[PDB]
RNA sequence: CUUUAAUGUUUGAUGUUCUAACGUUGACCCGUAAUCCGGGUUGCGGACAGUGUCUGGUGGGUAGUUUGACUGGGGCGGUCUCCUCCUAAAGAGUAACGGAGGAGCACGAAGGUUGGCUAAUCCUGGUCGGACAUCAGGAGGUUAGUGCAAUGGCAUAAGCCAGCUUGACUGCGAGCGUGACGGCGCGAGCAGGUGCGAAAGCAGGUCAUAGUGAUCCGGUGGUUCUGAAUGGAAGGGCCAUC
RNA sequence: AAUUCCUUGUCGGGUAAGUUCCGACCUGCACGAAUGGCGUAAUGAUGGCCAGGCUGUCUCCACCCGAGACUCAGUGAAAUUGAACUCGCUGUGAAGAUGCAGUGUACCCGCGGCAAGACGGAAAGACCCCGUGAACCUUUACUAUAGCUUGACACUGAACA
RNA sequence: GUUUAUUAAAAACACAGCACUGUGCAAACACGAAAGUGGACGUAUACGGUGUGACGCCUGCCCGGUGCCGGAAGGUUAAU
RNA sequence: UGUAACGGGGCUAAACCAUGCACCGAAGCUGCGGCAGCGACGCUUAUGCGUUGUUGGGUAGGGGAGCGUUCUGUAAGCCUG
RNA sequence: AGGACCGAACCGACUAAUGUUGAAAAAUUAGCGGAUGACUUGUGGCUGGGGGUGAAAGGCCAAUCAAACCGGGAGAUAGCU
RNA sequence: UUUUGUAUAAUGGGUCAGCGACUUAUAUUCUGUAGCAAGGUUAACCGAAUAGGGGAGCCGAAGGGAAACCGAGUCUUAACU
RNA sequence: CCAUAGGUUAAUGAGGCGAACCGGGGGAACUGAAACAUCUAAGUACCCCGAGGAAAAGAAAUCAACCGAGAUUCCCCCAG
């Protein structure tokens, strides 16, 4: 009655904090907005956050509901 | 081609494309040549004379691939652009 | 499944289509959309629900 | 004997400049209504054989 | 022209009759001192039967073959592709006939944008009216909703309502993710043309993750790209597509 | 019941005692009428059961007569065989030890005899599984085909309605 | 009576007898690319096939399936 | 099958616990001698050494370097009654 | 008279024992069935390999039979030893 | 020898002696080496005949494109940051 | 009836064997496709007929391509 599961999404964190990036650069893939976009930053049509800009990968906490946004420094 | 009963490469890919016909009996002169043509008058035959495009070549056309210098009139063959500019700058002349 | 597949075909002389899938049971309408034709490169009514 | 080129490769892939082999993408004969216009527009285009798969291809074709 | 009448004429159809092709494993004669065969006379049948090529049907009489894998031996049962959670050891991945569930679509609005709005449930009051249909007020906080599983998301709503709409565009694409590969996915930006908005802007389908099938062979539309002397055409290619 | 799983069904006969046998019952898992049903005298190197006689079958073996076996003379094989200076036990160990460990026992060599072991000898296990192995057999598996069968054209025509 | 020569002699095969069915003679049927031959120098009281298997008492119901036989109206249906 | 659950004898410590200092113990490490591979380095230059560091268990398998056999040329030469 | 009865030759082969590197690649010994018939036997002939023949066992077809033997395709093929 | 693992009571071999298994041909690719070098090389054949002729051809010096076509560019596209 | 069939005699030729090569009439399957049926193996093996020192083919109702070539056969390319 059961068996069967589905193949391995590869979701996650593919870039960490600090890690310079080039534009175009997947950050995290994931599944709803677990991390929210932050300045440089764009969430693609499957909540796939990439780095709109160059720079460095920034991990932080904003706004009243404690979120996790992912902002890019300009590096 | 074979992968285990895998569908091999060679047969998972379609296939594109037809053979010319045409392109088999075009040929493609450089400029290091057509000074080996005894004469300084280049046709079909006086190339084919120098054994250098093939007896069953019909069209042939002067590509630059370096370094003309005996002034040579090209006769009935098409050039390409920077080679006319090559073939009519070390003396030359181009008709057709 | 039961949504059938139509030719949404083109308004100028061109014979370009888009294609789509159409509900033939419950919307039995012709379906018009102003789409692109690009070989008039223009936004050109298309018609044609088969 | 002189050997012979696996015939059906040569009308899938061809030669380049430097040695390598192009070929047309696969998933673009039929069934295509469904695709999205950005799968079809990504496989028009033809495409350099992988470095897995070029055993096979100069295997396939040797005077090619 | 339509419709009809007589004649001649041109041909087919059917039935009766006929002798002349063919059959004769009927009789007699001859080769011949021979129940073969051939020839002759005659009888009977006779355009049939029979055989040839073509063709439908029947055809284990005969022939060639096929009759999956996984599997706590094989069979029997179950399973085989894809999605979600757990196993899974706080990156990714990770097995078992391990534990649980789903898909093989839907939608021309349930897509785009602009403007607005905020649930479940319970309590109280109230015509029919009821435990529960509508109304009003309060508590409550998203326990709701999300086209369909589960997980992750969602208030700036991704939820709910309305106006206008077709970006559910065409050519590309820096860069990435993901696979042994085939492949799959994300993508700012550039060009052309468009929708919504006053504008900033947003829009290359849907909250996301399933909704699927390589190649060959072939069908349909477009494009002189080719087109075996030449001009066409057939066929092929290329683009779309089944 | 050549048929009955449950089952050694139940009752009766035979027996001191009868899963078999005979008769009967019928709840026939799953008889049954020419893939014949039920009877059936005679027949059977046929299957099952009972009894008389008879006996070394047996209780339980004993003796004897012969042919080997044993000794001598003559001739003179065979299977097998990595090599052997080829013991017991207890344990270990590719998991059942002559060869390992611990230990115990055992002068060297034959002859008759027995067969417990040498996973003894003979035969690339016949069962089981596998091989995209084979062979024959079957069929409403697939594809053909011989044969049978259908029509068209050919061989193959007239004379009248 | 027959049978597995060489592990099975039997309840199996055969059998007389019964039935069904085909067959009108250039018979059906069989061997045979064919000619021909067997059937048979026979002729339906005969011959071939199939089942059952002396004899006695008997052989019940079912024609929906598969086959066979018969029918020709209509539907569909090849070569041409 | 025979003690047969310390390997055995045997042990009242030759057992266990705690502390300590000895010694035994391997193809480990060191000493002495030798060979080979890969680097580095001053010459030697077509390579060898005063060196110098370090490495050398090996199946499938890959790489490198050799020995022998028979036959052909060198060879009507050179060994050999 | 009789696919009649008893029983030798003759044909067979039911049981037991021996034999099982045999005396024998199927027998010997002691019993056993048929024994005027659908019997048995001699000599010759005919039928042949998907074929024969079969009182049917898949039996027999030269110690070979769910497809003889010989030669060839042929060094079939063998993801197996 | 096969294996995760064999003294294995798993396979093979009584012993000796002789024979007994990665070859050959023709294509293609890479490495070494030799010749010539923007060129290299001939095949059949003629033949004083391993010489010399024979450059038919093949490979390379130019790619892109399905193809026409273009050409150090070309394809895509109406055009390409 | 004429005549043909037939009969007798004479003359000339043939018949059979042989290794390969050659032309023609028939013609597999194992195998490969990692199964198998189209396909392959392969017009091979084999069987049969015939001929010669060679056989066969052969003197364009052939190509080519707006220029031309000039019967057949064999070899090297073309070209995997």
């Amino acid at each position: 009655r059961n068996g069967r599961d589905s193949e391995a999404k590869r979701l996650g964190v593919k870039r960490f904090g600090g890690e310079s990036v080039l534009a175009g650069s997947i950050i995290v893939r994931q599944r709803g907005t677990k991390f929210h976009a932050g300045a440089n930053v764009g969430c693609g049509r499957d909540h796939t956050l990439f780095a709109k800009a160059d720079g460095k990968v920034k991990f932080e906490v904003k706004g009243p509901k404690n979120r996790k946004f992912i902002s890019i420094e300009a590096e | 081609g074979f992968e285990g009963g895998q569908m091999p490469l060679y047969r998972r890919l379609p296939k594109f494309g037809f053979t010319s016909r045409k392109a088999a009996i075009t040929a493609e002169i450089r400029l290091s040549d057509l000074a080996k043509v005894e004469g300084g008058v280049v046709d079909l035959n006086t190339l084919k004379a120098a054994n250098i495009i093939g007896i069953q070549i019909e069209f042939a056309k002067v590509i630059l691939a370096g370094e003309v210098t005996t002034p040579v009139t090209v006769r009935g063959l098409r050039v390409t652009k920077g080679a006319r500019a090559a073939i009519e700058a070390a003396g030359g002349k181009i008709e057709e | 499944g039961i949504r059938e597949k139509i030719k949404l075909v083109s308004s100028a002389g061109t014979g370009h289509f888009y294609t789509t899938t159409k509900n033939k049971r419950t919307k039995p309408e012709k379906l018009e959309l102003k789409k692109f034709d690009p070989v008039v490169r223009q936004h050109v009514i298309y018609k044609e629900a088969k | 004997p002189k050997i012979k080129t696996v015939r059906g490769a040569a009308k899938r892939f061809k030669k380049t400049g430097k040695g390598g082999f192009k070929h047309k993408h696969a998933n673009l004969r039929h069934i295509l209504t469904k695709k999205a216009t950005k799968r079809k527009r990504h496989l028009r285009p033809k495409a350099m054989v992988s470095k897995g798969d070029l055993g096979l291809v100069i295997a396939c074709l040797p005077y090619a």
